[PDB]
């Protein structure tokens, strides 16, 4: 069995793929992937064979005027590009499993239906399930797609033999869409019933931290974590700030992520320390609590690290939309959820002293060893059959 | 307007 999985959105949405492919080829079926040139480093580092495809991700890596992969403008490129280098790839694979960017995810499933071989596409999060999504956000979301490169796709594809299609929503998430993501964190709801949850796609990281981060995590007292990974908008800096400064205020050393807004500490203290690639299943262990964003991977690691949470809601809590993650580490009591974007140092104090709190160190402790360490084997047997039956 | 993300 050959499996290539596909993907093109943040680190949060490529690293479960890189699980996968690392999981499968340690089963001994063999996986490459089609990834943005970000992850080429990370690939090679977890020995997964990869093809770079398309722009690059993050803002830092590319020409200062090359728009994100995600943006309209340059769709119809896109669509282009993976039509034009999945193929060399796709070539003797048996399935794909693919997630992110729905234009590719659509050139991926046509590249599979010309070989005849199953396709599967992957969501991180229940509220991205379209059977989550209201019978009218559906539509909605077709028809945008199907107008946005509903043509760049039929063309391509009418340029391979298969003919045109349309609601491409419903076309590259499929009519049953994957759940790649801890039952504990991310329940379903009966609007999704027949809907597979494998659990979280996580690679077991064995990577050792530095000699550096070794010396300072010894030089004085168990430090908080602060961090907003892919995190980028400008606003990423100044939440930092005052998280450093609530933990500062706590009277606790902190251990930065510089991420992808390249964060930075502002003083040469010796209570601080920045890292960039750095083993977050390893420092989880080893740290406090953790300050972060409402972040699927994230927040999972440092659930079945045991230790509490603070998520930073990305705007406030209405109606019309609710940090999910956030939410849910509250709902669960393994921590706090405080509103961004630039939450207030007395509201991430007050957070930061809620979660040190015995009743939240220890729900926290308690509901890590509820968290699945399987998800990646649940999708390969999955995988499995699916080869065996349709095929 | 129709193609995801996340960045
Ligand atoms: C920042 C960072 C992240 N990670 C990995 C672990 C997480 O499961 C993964 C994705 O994080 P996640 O929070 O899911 O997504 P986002 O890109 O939106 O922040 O990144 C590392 O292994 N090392 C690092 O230094
Ligand atoms: C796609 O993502 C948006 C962004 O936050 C969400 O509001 C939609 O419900 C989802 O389909």
């Amino acid at each position: 069995m050959r499996v290539l999985i596909t993907g093109c959105g943040s680190r949060g949405d490529t690293e479960p793929l890189v699980a996968l492919a690392a999981r499968l080829r340690e089963l001994g079926a063999d996986a490459r992937m089609c990834l943005p040139p970000d992850y080429v480093e990370r690939c090679a580092e977890v020995g997964v064979p990869m093809v770079p495809v398309g722009r690059a991700v993050r803002a830092g890596a590319r020409e200062p005027g090359e728009l994100p992969p995600g943006a309209a403008e340059v769709v119809t490129e896109v669509v282009a590009e993976w039509f034009d280098k999945v193929p060399a790839a796709i070539e003797g694979c048996d399935a794909v499993v693919t997630t992110g960017l729905l234009p590719a995810a659509v050139a991926v499933r046509s590249m599979a239906e010309k070989l005849g071989i199953p396709y599967r596409y992957t969501v991180l999060s229940p509220d991205h399930l379209p059977s989550e999504q209201s019978q009218a956000e559906r539509d909605m979301y077709n028809q945008g797609a199907d107008r946005l490169f509903g043509d760049a796709v039929n063309s391509h594809r009418a340029s391979i033999g298969l003919p045109p299609v349309e609601h491409l929503y419903d076309y590259g998430y499929t009519d049953q869409p994957w759940l790649a993501a801890d039952p504990v964190l991310s329940p379903l709801r009966p609007t999704d019933l027949g809907t597979v949850q494998t659990g979280a796609w996580i690679l077991p990281d064995e990577r050792p931290l530095s000699a550096e981060l070794e010396a300072f995590l010894a030089a004085g007292s168990t430090p908080v974590y602060v961090g907003f990974g892919s995190s980028s908008r400008p606003a990423t800096a100044d939440a930092a700030k005052m998280a450093i400064k609530a933990v500062r205020a706590s009277g606790r050393r902190i251990v930065l992520s510089r991420g992808w807004a390249d964060l930075v500490l502002p003083d040469d203290g010796a209570d601080c320390f920045v890292v960039g690639e750095v083993n977050l299943q390893e420092l989880f262990g080893r740290v406090a609590a953790a300050i972060h964003h409402d972040s699927a991977g994230t927040t999972l690691l440092a659930m079945r690290a045991g230790i509490p949470q603070i998520v930073v809601r990305r705007v406030v809590d209405n109606v019309v939309e609710q940090a999910y993650h956030a939410d849910r580490v509250a709902e669960l009591g393994v921590g706090v959820a405080v509103d961004g974007p630039v939450p207030t140092i007395d509201s991430l104090s007050a957070a930061l002293d809620t979660a040190l709190a015995p009743e939240i160190r220890a729900r926290a402790t308690t509901v890590a060893d509820t968290i699945r360490a399987d998800g990646t084997t649940v999708a390969a047997q999955l995988l499995f059959d699916a080869v065996s039956l349709e095929k | 307007x129709x193609n995801x993300x996340y960045x």
